[PDB]
DNA sequence: CCAGGGCTGATCGTGCAAAAGTCGTGCCAGCCGTCT
């Protein structure tokens, strides 16, 4: 994973029970960005006609 | 020259489908002879989809009823089948005229696939131009050549068309493009397939550039004499019983043996016709010698009929393609170049040469005959003409258009 | 009791000539691009 600066404190009930509040500076800094190389494929299935 | 054998050797000249079927046919007669996922997802496609739209729109009972009649006569390929008047007669009315049905049949002309259920080409295309923006440069031109003067357009000629219909060579040609970029047969827009069609038989061995007598996968009809019923033969009660059991046993043994005999014959029989022909595969579809059954029985160790019967209805299969054994039969064609040729090879060459030509200036018969003579084939001009017109290849002088 | 002759169930041969389909190939008719 990655190192992140944390602070155990309630914040307007956004971390109410087990939700993790995340600053906008984490999306801006391209942190926790993952790539996903999915790949489909089409066959030929030659018929008799 | 035998009954109990005359067929026992004509019972293989058919496909394995029927063989299995007749083998079952006679598998009941002889007691002693023997051998979730219900989630089928449904779909639509311009029948249900067409009907789907019908409900949404505001059509009255008499109109809705009529709608289905015409929406159900819409052939999947493209347009409707029967004529319009047909439809009036299949309502079963006298007060209802064509006008009443016209609307209902006119309203549908503008549904999912614009042009669906058109009938007689012209109406389809014409409608498609209606929903187009009227601020289109070639709007009036296209429409003018859509209502009339279509025959000429259909022909290879176009100069006579423009001179009569008050059209120029520059602008009018571009109007053509708007009629050309208009997709007739809109009914197949929401159409699709999902088929298969494939049969196995003798496969390939693939050994150092050679495929052969290989093996038999699943074509042997499990014919093992029953042993629980056979134990009662010798210890039969009456004469009736004993006779019965012995007759059925002898015939079973006969059939066992005839089935085994038929297997082997065709088993190693798939290696001499195909070898006598090692040019159509390796070299390609062009490069083909003439072969005859009479000549095949001469090469192999057997009679002509014997081999003709085995080869019939026996689809072969190599990683190079699957063709029926009987289809390999070809006539003759003098060449004078160390071996004769076939008309299928004429046809394939005509076709590969019409493919690689100038599109504007078409290739021809005497030209094709000359090209052939250049490569060293020496054929008639007729054979070429015939092989060209057999493949539904249009005339090349009529295949010309505006480059 | 054993070998010779007659009876009979087993076991073969998967062949062969006859009538029709097929294209090499020549003949013949219709049609269009061009120069007269």
């Amino acid at each position: 994973g990655q190192n992140m600066r944390v602070a155990f404190m309630p914040w307007n009930g956004y971390n109410f029970e087990d939700s993790i509040l995340v600053s906008e500076r984490v999306v801006q800094e391209d942190r926790f960005t993952t790539i996903h190389i999915q790949e489909l494929a089409c066959v030929s299935r030659d018929t008799k006609l | 020259m035998t009954p109990q054998l005359q067929q026992a050797i004509r019972l293989l000249q058919l496909s394995t489908l029927e063989l299995q079927q007749e083998l079952q046919q006679a598998l009941e007669s002889n007691p002693l002879l023997e051998e979730p996922v219900y989630q089928g997802e449904t779909t639509q496609t311009l029948q249900d989809y067409l009907m789907w739209q019908v409900e949404l729109t505001p059509f009255t009972d008499t109109d809705r009823a009529i709608a289905t009649s015409i929406v159900d006569a819409v052939d999947d390929t493209g347009y409707l089948t029967i004529q319009i008047e047909d439809i009036v007669d299949s309502i079963g009315d006298d007060e209802i005229g064509l006008e009443e049905v016209e609307a209902v049949l006119k309203r549908i002309q503008r549904f999912d696939p614009v042009g669906v259920a058109a009938k007689d080409l012209r109406d389809c295309l014409l409608i498609q131009l209606s929903q187009f923006a009227k601020e289109t440069p070639w709007l009036e031109e296209a429409r003018l050549i859509i209502s009339d003067h279509l025959d000429l357009l259909a022909n290879h000629d176009f100069r006579t068309l423009m001179r009569v219909t008050r059209l120029k060579e520059e602008v009018l040609k571009e109007a053509v493009n708007l009629i050309q970029s208009l997709d007739p047969r809109p009914g197949q827009s929401i159409q699709t397939s999902e088929p298969e069609y494939v049969i196995p038989d003798v496969l390939v061995r693939k050994v150092s550039g050679r495929w052969t007598v290989e093996l038999n996968a699943d074509s042997i009809p499990r014919l093992k004499i029953n042993q629980q019923y056979a134990a009662m033969g010798n210890s039969a009660r009456n004469d009736a019983d004993g006779q019965f059991i012995r007759s059925n046993l002898q015939e079973a043994r006969w059939l066992i043996k005839s089935l085994e005999s038929r297997n082997d014959t065709l088993l190693r029989v798939s290696r001499c016709i195909v070898e006598q022909q090692q040019a159509f595969f390796e070299q390609g579809e062009e490069y083909m010698k003439p072969m005859v059954l009479a000549d095949i029985a001469q090469a192999v160790e057997m009679h002509e009929s014997t081999i003709s019967r085995v080869t019939t209805q026996k689809y072969l299969h190599s990683p190079r393609g699957i063709f029926e054994l009987k289809y390999f039969f070809s006539s003759h064609v003098n060449t004078e170049g160390g071996g004769e040729a076939s008309s299928t090879a004429i046809r394939a060459l005509v076709k590969k040469l019409i493919a690689a030509e100038n599109p504007a200036k078409p290739l021809s018969d005497s030209k094709l005959t000359s090209m052939l003579s250049e490569q060293g084939i020496m054929v008639a001009r007729r054979t070429v003409a015939k092989y060209r017109e057999s493949l539904s290849i249009p005339p090349s002088n009529q295949r010309k258009q505006l480059v």
